[PDB]
């Protein structure tokens, strides 16, 4: 059958895309041929959300309970009015 | 229940050394709540930005 | 009809863009 140039022209294009996405995810620092190489499940969020955030406003209370303050009547040790 | 005790020296030495050793951390490859660099070994980019 | 080698080396090669997408994908972490 006489061959359709378009054909072999996208196969070559779409050969140059593979080596070429290669490329840049060698570049980025990564190995993009083989899957069991990437991470299996993947992950996006931070480590552990609980452990940062109770060490957060543990170390916020502290903080604000912490600094001595004038102790002698419930108004006079406010830290904020209204 | 949950009556759990800190100071403010104590507390902000565990939140300025939390990421660099832990003594909580699993000192052995394998295990869960690892170093937070060996933590970060295995790290996104976003992930690594959101840390940032 | 014959099949032309240029329509299985581009169903080969679009196979390896999705593969290599999604692995590109998994290794930003998502």
């Amino acid at each position: 059958q006489p061959a359709d140039p378009s054909g072999q022209q996208t196969s070559t294009n779409t050969s140059n895309l593979v080596t070429y996405l290669t490329n840049l995810g060698k570049y980025l620092g990564y190995d993009i041929t083989q899957s069991s190489k990437a991470p299996n499940p993947p992950y996006s969020q931070l480590f552990n959300s609980n452990v940062v955030q109770l060490v957060q406003n543990y170390a916020y209370n502290t903080f604000l309970g912490a600094i001595p303050v004038d102790a002698m009547s419930q108004s006079l040790m406010n830290f904020v009015t209204d | 229940s949950n009556a759990n005790i800190t100071s403010q020296a104590l507390n902000e030495f565990n939140m300025a050394t939390r990421r660099l050793f832990d003594p909580t951390a699993s000192n052995t490859p394998g295990q869960p709540n690892q170093q937070w660099i060996k933590q970060i070994n295995d790290a996104s980019p976003a992930t690594v930005q959101k840390e940032i």
